[PDB]
């Protein structure tokens, strides 16, 4: 029953299993491969990017901080340096706090990934992000944002990554 | 089992037309089955891309 | 150990097939009905599923309702056959 | 003939307004969008400096 992956590091098996009963039929019985780690590749964003170009399929982004909080998104699109907004409304922000809470589109505006050179982020509404990540991946702010109304995905709004994983399915 | 998709203007709101063939194919007759089907306010481009689409 | 997975991605992948043509079918009713009808866009559609045996008798009815209009039918038509086992 | 003429000029004008309408929406939805990537990323680059200064 819980899904095949190709190795694993900040995901315990009852992170998968209930990761795993959540994600969309589209990539329901595939394998996971690990697109991206910062323990496996280096820390860095241009890395992160230069290893999520050849993509064409959904992700999974898991983030450790450094207070050992995951959280992170299921995002229908490869993180990518983009002009404006991109994604659809299957996009989900997650965290386990301890206990595992899901936040699915509200249907209010479609802000759902956004790539800069020197940033990664999800969601909008004035100047909230649901997920905001530097460019060296050491830095992160998360708050509530009205594309998926989360709560913090972090023990604390201003957070530092302890390591983080891009998952695809593939 | 087969349906038919079909689409007609509203004669004045559109609910008068639905009424109007309700009436005529399963009140009266018993032909048919039917119901409204939703379809939401798309984009319509322009004229030379809409004869490319059909 | 193929088979159990094998018959649930049928299942799960026939499920997004069948929901993306039915998309596509509205797509198709609303871009006929705007180029075939008034750009104010204002038209009501309509699924029927007719009874055995009542074709013809519900064809006439149909072209009786919508003449003032003007294969070829006065109202957009598709069908969705929903037979596929043949 | 002329008749003709009057729903190709009804069609032709009909497409110009709601074209309009499309531009205007689109634009109107790029400037909001544009203001929350545009206010997000200036109030986040300025709030980590003050973050490290302190």
């Amino acid at each position: 029953l819980p899904i095949l992956q190709s190795h694993s590091a900040l995901l315990e098996n009852m992170h998968i299993e209930q990761l795993a009963r959540r994600l969309p039929a589209r990539v329901q019985g595939y394998p996971w491969r690990l697109a991206y780690s910062t323990l496996e590749h280096g820390t860095s964003l241009k890395t992160l990017y230069r290893k999520s170009a050849s993509l064409d399929s959904p992700v999974l982004l898991v983030i450790k901080d450094m207070d050992n909080q995951i959280f992170g998104a299921y995002a229908t699109h490869p993180f990518r340096f983009s002009d404006h907004y991109y994604g659809t409304g299957e996009t989900f922000l997650y965290t386990f706090s301890p206990n595992f809470k899901v936040f699915k589109w509200s249907g209010e505006n479609s802000y759902f990934i956004n790539g800069d050179i020197s940033s990664l982020e999800l969601g909008g509404g004035g100047g909230r992000f649901g997920l905001w990540l530097d460019a060296d991946l050491y830095h992160g702010r998360s708050n509530s944002c009205s594309t998926f109304n989360n709560d913090i995905l972090s023990k604390k709004e201003d957070f530092i990554v302890q390591d983080l994983e891009v998952w695809t399915f593939e | 089992t087969e349906f038919w998709l079909i689409s007609a203007p509203g004669e004045k709101t559109c609910q008068q037309t639905w009424e109007k063939l309700h009436a005529a194919t399963t009140k009266n007759n018993n032909l048919a089955v039917s119901s409204k089907f939703n379809i939401p306010d798309l984009k319509v481009g322009t004229l030379d891309v809409l004869v490319g689409l059909s | 150990k193929q088979f159990g997975p094998l018959v649930r991605w049928l299942k799960v992948n026939f499920s997004e097939a069948f929901i993306a043509w039915i998309h596509i079918k509205a797509l198709r009713v609303f871009v006929e009905s705007v180029l075939r009808y008034g750009l104010p866009v204002n038209f009501q559609a309509m699924l029927l599923q007719p009874n055995k045996k009542s074709v013809k008798k519900l064809r006439e009815v149909l072209h009786e309702l919508y003449k003032h209009l003007d294969e070829y039918y006065p109202y957009v038509y598709y069908k969705i056959d929903c037979n596929l086992l043949e | 003939s002329d008749a003709d003429v009057q729903k190709q000029i009804k069609h032709m004008m009909a497409f110009i307004e709601q074209e309009a309408n499309e531009k205007a929406e689109e634009i109107d939805a790029k400037a909001e969008e544009e203001f929350n990537i545009e206010k997000g990323r200036l109030v986040q680059t300025q709030r980590l400096k003050i973050m490290e200064y302190y």
